[PDB]
């Protein structure tokens, strides 16, 4: 990586990146392609009261 | 643990609003014990916020 | 590939062994795009299952 | 090697992301044994980058 201001490149590959779009259309492809998706689902009723009693 | 020192990755979420999709960061953060950091980015257009300038 | 992600994750050869007709099946059936991106992260999954199954 | 000199051109490949493009100048490079560099130029906006200033 190349900052501008400090022009020598800087290793950052251990670092542990993270992304988070709730719908995985508005991205542009090629940039897309860079991250792979995981699709956290949508809760049922009867375990979102047993975690909703116990937080 | 297996291939010793230690590497980072790349990877994302996608699922309904409020899910819990940020939530989860901090407490991961606290896990594996990396530094936690955030700066949401939307609806930023300037790219020199994150290349800086020519000094 | 294969050996590229195998010395990337560490695992060997005779303890994670893929049949190529399975790499055929891999292909045939998850990932039929232009790029070799997709199917780069089918198989690293692939490894890594099987690497937290060993570990 | 024909005409003795040596001398050089522009290129520019394209095709669908991920094909190769990034990964093989670099062997290229090694092939020819010219030396190596990369510049980045997504979404940059500023001529100074490629003229300096007036001093
Ligand atoms: N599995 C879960 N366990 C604990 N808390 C949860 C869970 N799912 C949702 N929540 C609650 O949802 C609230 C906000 O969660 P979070 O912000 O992660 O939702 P979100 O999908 O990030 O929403 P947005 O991305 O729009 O902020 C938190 O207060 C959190 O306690
Ligand atoms: N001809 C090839 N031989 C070996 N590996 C290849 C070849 N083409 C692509 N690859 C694989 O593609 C990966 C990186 O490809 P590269 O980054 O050049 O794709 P790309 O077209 O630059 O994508 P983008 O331009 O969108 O970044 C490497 O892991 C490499 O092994
Ligand atoms: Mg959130
Ligand atoms: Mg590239």
């Amino acid at each position: 990586f190349l900052d501008h201001y400090l022009d020598v490149p800087v290793d950052l590959s251990k670092v542990l990146f993270i992304c988070t779009a709730n719908v995985t259309d508005t991205i542009p492809e090629p940039l897309r392609d860079r991250m792979e998706m995981i699709n956290v689902s949508g809760y049922v009723a009867q375990e979102k009261l047993a975690i909703a009693e116990r937080y | 643990q297996l291939r010793g020192s230690t590497q980072g990755k790349i990877l994302c979420f996608y699922g309904p609003p409020g899910v819990g999709k940020t939530s989860i960061a901090r407490s991961i953060a606290r896990a594996l014990n990396r530094e936690y950091f955030r700066f949401s980015v939307g609806g930023m257009t300037d790219v020199a916020e994150i290349k800086g300038h020519r000094r | 590939l294969v050996p590229q992600a195998r010395a990337l994750c560490g695992l060997d050869e005779s303890k994670a062994k893929l049949s190529s007709d399975v790499l055929t099946l891999l292909i045939k059936q998850y990932c039929r795009e232009s790029g070799v991106r997709n199917l780069q992260k089918q198989v690293e999954k692939v490894l890594r299952k099987s690497a937290y199954k060993i570990v």
